[PDB]
This record gives C-alpha cells, sequence and structure tokens, in this order.
RNA sequence: UGGUAUGUUC
RNA sequence: AUACUUACCUUAAGAUAUCAGAGGAGAGUCCUACUGAUCAAACAUGCGCUUCCAAUAGUAGAAGGACGUUAAGCAUUUAUCAUUGAACUAUAAUUGUUCAUUGAAGUCAUUGAUGCAAACUCCUUGGUCACACACACAUACGGCGCGGAAGGCGUGUUUGCUGACGUUUCCAUUCCCUUGUUUCAAUCAUUGGUUAAUCCCUUGAUUCCUUUGGGGAUUUUUGGGUUAAACUGAUUUUUGGGGCCCUUUGUUUCUUCUGCCUGGAGAAGUUUGACACCAAAUUCAAAUUGGUGUUAGGGGAGCUGGGGCCUUUCAAAAGAGAGCUUUGUAGAGGCAUUCUUUUUGACUACUUUUCUCUAGCGUGCCAUUUUAGUUUUUGACGGCAGAUUCGAAUGAACUUAAGUUUAUGAUGAAGGUAUGGCUGUUGAGAUUAUUUGGUCGGGAUUGUAGUUUGAAGAUGUGCUCUUUUGAGCAGUCUCAACUUUGCUCGUUCCCGUUAUGGGAAAAAUUUUGGAAGGUCUUGGUAGGAACGGGUGGAUCUUAUAAUUUUUGAUUUAU
C-alpha cells in the first residue's frame, strides 16, 4: 500500500523535519506536529498519524530528489485518501503536489500483507547482483 | 531557534547580534548590542521590551500567551538590574561580508592618518 | 615639562 | 593662519599564558632566537559529519510582525472621602438609601481595561540555483552536484594581546581583458592532430638494376622534417537569429563627460591622488575653511602559502633467515645432598559404616569418524514448471509492420527464477550405531602402612653469617647474549645438485620521515621583519567583600 507523490519540495536537509513537515501539511492541528523536539516512534517489520497515514519515505539519491512515497494501513485508506482528495492539488511549502497508486508497493506493505519475508532476500540479491 | 550560537564566543564576538537578555523582572529586551563594559552595560539598537500581564500568569502556570510589547528603539540598559543575556536572531551580513567592512574600515581609518599627516606637514 | 576653550591685531 | 591676554586642569600602580628540567648571574630573585607538555589567537586545510537556503508543470507559500482592518467583535469588572440638614438601616471617622452647602488632592481613559476567537490586507529575509517530471527501502532509505549561511571535530605554519609614529648605512618593486549574460549559424587569422601531391632521413613489405653490399619508385607502413589542398578541437574581428534580464528605478552604482529603449554605447582617470555632498562669515554667482562618504565586481598570464593522488632517490624498523645437537666465556634466577626418629600439615593404598550415576559386567557417559541413518543449511550447482531469458543473429507461426510464442539452446552470460514452488548432486552443523578408543567409582567416617614437610640425630666438599635440622658464594640446575661445529625447514639468486647442502643479497616486498617532478583544488598579490617609547586601545591582580552596578533586602511569608 505505496503511494508515490511527486512534484514535492527538494532540499530540507535533515529527513525529520521533512516528516515534520509533510504531517503537518498534511492535516492541520495534528497531534505530533503542533509539538516539535518529539522523538519520531520507528516501525518495524504503532499508529502514527490519523486518517490511516502510516509512515513515509524519502531517499537523498540523484535520481528522484524531488518525488518521494508513502505508506498506510491498507489500500482502504489509499482510496479514502483518493476519495477525499479527487484530483484536487494539495498545498505544500510552495507547489502543488501530484498523487498516484505505485506500480511497486512498500517493504512495509510487504510487512503487512504477509503477516495476515522472502522479497527482501530477493531484494538482497538483486543488490548484490548490481553491486556486482 | 536553530540558530546554533557559538560555541566558543564571548561578549567581544557576540557583537551585532539580536540579543535577547532577560532582567530580574522579567522584562525582556531585544535588540542587537553595540557596545558593552566591565559592568556589562550594553546599548540596544531596534530594542522592543517584552513582558506578560498577571492575568497572562495564571495560563502560563502549568496553548498561547500574549505579551506585551513596547518599543525602545535605540536604548542603553544597565548591568545592575539584568539577569541573564541569549542570542536570539543572526544579524543581516555574514562573517565574511563583515571582514570585508573590516578591511575597508581599517583601510579608510589608514587613510585619514595619513590625510592628518599631509595637513600636519 | 603641557593640554582644552575663548577674545582682539596682521 | 601667525602674535598676546584670560578660565580650568596637569597624570592609581604592577604585568602581558601556564607547568617541569638544564645552564648563566651575588635560601630568595632575573634571563636563555634553551628544551619537552598544556592552553589562547591568527591564517590555511580536510572530515561520504550537524542545521538551513521560498511554485513557477503556478497566480501560491515558509519564518518574524503590524506600534493594520473587521473591531464600539463576544463575555465580565470598576469610575472619590468627610461635617450637617429632612427620614434612616445602625458596634466607625452616620458607613447603607434620596437630595444638597462646604472642605484636601482630584491621570486622560468607559468608543476605556482583561480574557476569548476567526477572517482579510500589507511589510523584512532567502540559491526563489544545475539536470530530470524519473520506482527506492530493515544494515530504512545510493547524504557520490556547484555553492552560500551557522556550528562541531581533526591536521599543518606563525606568534604568545593588538594597532599607529620614526629609523634601518633592511627586504620590497607585476600586469592584461571586461562595465547585460548565454547559445546557434556564416567569414578572416593563429595553434595541435589525420589524408596526398614537390618531397626528404630510417625501416617491415612489393618491383627493377647491380659486385657479398647498395641504389630508383610505391606502400608518404613505422616515427620525424618542408608546405598547406581536404577534415576536426580551442581563441579572436564582424554580422544575423533565438531565450532571459534591464528595479541598473541618477537605465549599471568606481568616478567624470557625452549619450540611450528604432537600445544594452563611447572618451579620460584611479590611494601621499581624485570624485560627490553638508555647514557657514565674507552682502548674487564665484572663492576660502572644517567634515562626511566612495575609489567597485568578474575572468586570465606570472609568483607564493596550504590540502589530496601518483612517480624517482636517501635514512630507519620487520622480512631478513630461523629451529636444534657440541665447546669456551660470562649475565640473571632458584636451591645444594642422603638416611633414621616423631607423625606436626599434606598425598596415595588398604579396613568398617553411610550415601550416591545402576553396588559390579554390560548399559550409560566422553572424543568424533561422515561408514551409514534421521534432521537442518538467505549453503552452492544444474534443470523443470510463469515465456527460463538475454547478445531480436537466423528460420517458422499469429500477424501490413511492430510485438508474442517456439526452434537453431550451451555458442557465451545471468544461482534456479520467484514477487506460490519443486527436482537431483555436493559439503558443513547436531544425534545414534559403527570405523574405534577411554571410562565405571567418587563424596562423608574410622584406624593402619608408604612418601614428603614442622622438629631431633647422623650427614654432605670449602669461604661469609650463625644457637642450629642451618641462609648466601665457589657447587649444581635452568634459561637468555657472544662463539664454533654439522642436521632440518625456508625469501630470492648462483654453485656442488634439483634429494639436499654451500656461498651471496644477508634481498623482492610493508610503514614512517626527508629531497625532487607531474596532475586536481583553494587563498593572497603591496606591504613585511627588527628596535625605540614620560605610545594608544584590549586582558589579569590589588585598591574594590561597605551608599554607584559585580559579593545581594525582588520566590511576598509575620
Amino acid at each position: 500500500s505505496a503511494l508515490y507523490f511527486q512534484n514535492l519540495p527538494s532540499r530540507p536537509a535533515n529527513k525529520e523535519n521533512y516528516t515534520r513537515l509533510l504531517l503537518k501539511h498534511i492535516n492541520p492541528n495534528n497531534k505530533y506536529a503542533i509539538n516539535p523536539s518529539l522523538p519520531l516512534p520507528h516501525n518495524k517489520l504503532l499508529l502514527d498519524d490519523q486518517m490511516g497515514l502510516l509512515e513515509v519515505s524519502i531517499s537523498r539519491s540523484s535520481k528522484m530528489t524531488n518525488q518521494a512515497f508513502l505508506t498506510f494501513v491498507t489500500q482502504e485508506e489509499a482510496d479514502r485518501f483518493l476519495e477525499k482528495y479527487t484530483t484536487t492539488a494539495l498545498k505544500v511549502q510552495g507547489r502543488k503536489v501530484r498523487m498516484g497508486k505505485a506500480r511497486t508497493n512498500s517493504l512495509l506493505g510487504l510487512s503487512i500483507e504477509m503477516q495476515k519475508y522472502n522479497l527482501d532476500i530477493k531484494k538482497v540479491l538483486k543488490a548484490r547482483k548490481l553491486k556486482r | 531557534s536553530k540558530i546554533q550560537v557559538a560555541h566558543s564566543s564571548r561578549l567581544a564576538n557576540l557583537i551585532d547580534y539580536k540579543l535577547r537578555v532577560l532582567t530580574q523582572d522579567g522584562r525582556v529586551y531585544i535588540g542587537q548590542l553595540m557596545a558593552f563594559d566591565k559592568h556589562m552595560n550594553l546599548v540596544l539598537n531596534e530594542c522592543i521590551e517584552e513582558r506578560v500581564p498577571k492575568t497572562q500568569l495564571d495560563k502560563l502556570r502549568p496553548l498561547n500567551i500574549k505579551v506585551e510589547k513596547r518599543v525602545l528603539g535605540l536604548t542603553i540598559l544597565r548591568g545592575e538590574q539584568i539577569l541573564s543575556t541569549v542570542v536570539e536572531d543572526k544579524p543581516l551580513l555574514s562573517k565574511k561580508e563583515r571582514l570585508v567592512r573590516d578591511k575597508k574600515e581599517k583601510k579608510q581609518a589608514q587613510k585619514q592618518t595619513k590625510l592628518r599627516k599631509e595637513k600636519e606637514k
């Protein structure tokens, strides 16, 4: 259950500050967005935000500096997201974002669906083939 | 406030910084220092003095706090009735620009001394 | 061994 | 501006980081371009470090405010006391109610003050940057672009607070282009490379002549030389086109002059100088005096400081040769010997009792051999199924073509290929039998026998100490250094010889420091070094722990 967010702001140098910024710009007056200096909980393979928004995922790779991904609880929260916005540009720092359903879901999505670990081993083997 | 005040700086190095100096009353003065002395008497450019009322103090005791701000401009505050000073905001121009400005001031002062030596002859 | 300021004449 | 009178005053000191050692000066003090360590400052420099740097694929938004509006928003709270008169509740300096004379100050503010809450508008700040509108991640995110702002850590150089004046019979001493940028196209000139003609030196090859050797031509094969017909990279003169900017608001803001939107320009100068402006009395203008501010930005050649990589050379440390049997020397360390008696403490064996894996064979336990079984491996390999594919090379089918499937399918590569599995081979991990072996008595109680220490005798070679069974040295044992003789293993080379020895390097190679060269990146480029101060500003100590900050009457409590 991963969503590809495109045309996002490029360079905040810290990752958790961009996480606070994104959880502030999804919904105002959030519990974790109104109070800074709060330790961000990590979810390994805990609900972090309302409207099913579980966590985000960014990277510093040079090919996708702008765009990033987000993951939810299930497909119903993503359908509620796209039924609540319904082709409407949600506002961030200066620009208009665009959301879509990614062609490959998150690894945390695999952790949710398979526990209702082989794909992590396949990704390690693909990384071993690419680094050779 | 993510300013990252210098870790080994003193009052000669904190000059022209937008200080937020606290007093014994709590009447916080915000402004740029431009001079000090042995008794820590601070001149303050574009200074504002902020307080909290007595009715707001009940809400402050364990949110929004409506502070009372008065504008003093360029004042000169004594070092007796002050408690602590911090650095709130960085100045406009940077360290390299202040270095170039100080080199221009040194060259202008040397030119003024050469003009005084020329007028003395 | 001196400094600051002021008033006249050239 | 000179000359003179008058009014006030004529100065708190000492010092410039700390610790240890050596030397000098007549316990104490001073100095060392004296040595090691810590700390501070400055300049460079690097740490896959820490935080931030605003859409333009729109008409937004982040931070701080409004001493801005709606807003006289909504909900609450106050707007003086005393004497007396006509009634009066009444412990007050008649407090309370209605009216008044008089007496002292008498915040304005009630459109006031506090709390609450939303919307709109406007100000200051930025990289409003270079590529792309992209399928990454449990070791949670390729932080491996050009920078800027703030900070941390680490390394190198200089100095021990810093700046002006004078002297040095001290060193020093550069320039060039540009004053909107970038891109594309056309033309001249220059430099570097490739192809052939007039060609030339050497050479692989071809052909002809001639005396073994050589000469003529081609391949200008190979490298170089002359010239420039053709091609390519870079710079420059001019023109034209496209994109952006002109807020540069005094239309580039270094200055002056001319001049500009059918354009973006031209000329001159630049730190003992020049430019612009303010203030004044001299009764227009003009001139004089005192001050203020500017003299800039980018790129390039030369020089220099520093950071990183590679190469050459020197010095040092391991490798180097080591391990062993024999001799001499001598260093260190430990104690010399044996029997008997007593059984002081210990150890072994045997006797009695109790308890324990089963009191004993076997069973069981321990090692592990993979000989075998069971089991496991993000184990590996190969293949099957989704299509096993790809180097779309070729053939065939569906098909205009593309694309799909299949073969030539091991000719080479991708573990299998799966985001479900499976097949077979191999090793390793655990268990049991076995190739096999060890083990089957231990703990508590009682007494005896044997060995050694506590003690007594006889002893054992001599010196020192000593009451002595006595302690140290010659004595003896063990180990390390030199030294020699042969064996074995061994880095490289040679030789007897490829068993193995002999000789040499006592090497190839790794690290550190120093000398030199090349490449990548950054800063600076006109002042610097020494000395002198009845020099100036900073830092420390004492006056100064007493009314002026800094050695306390600001947690509002009896």
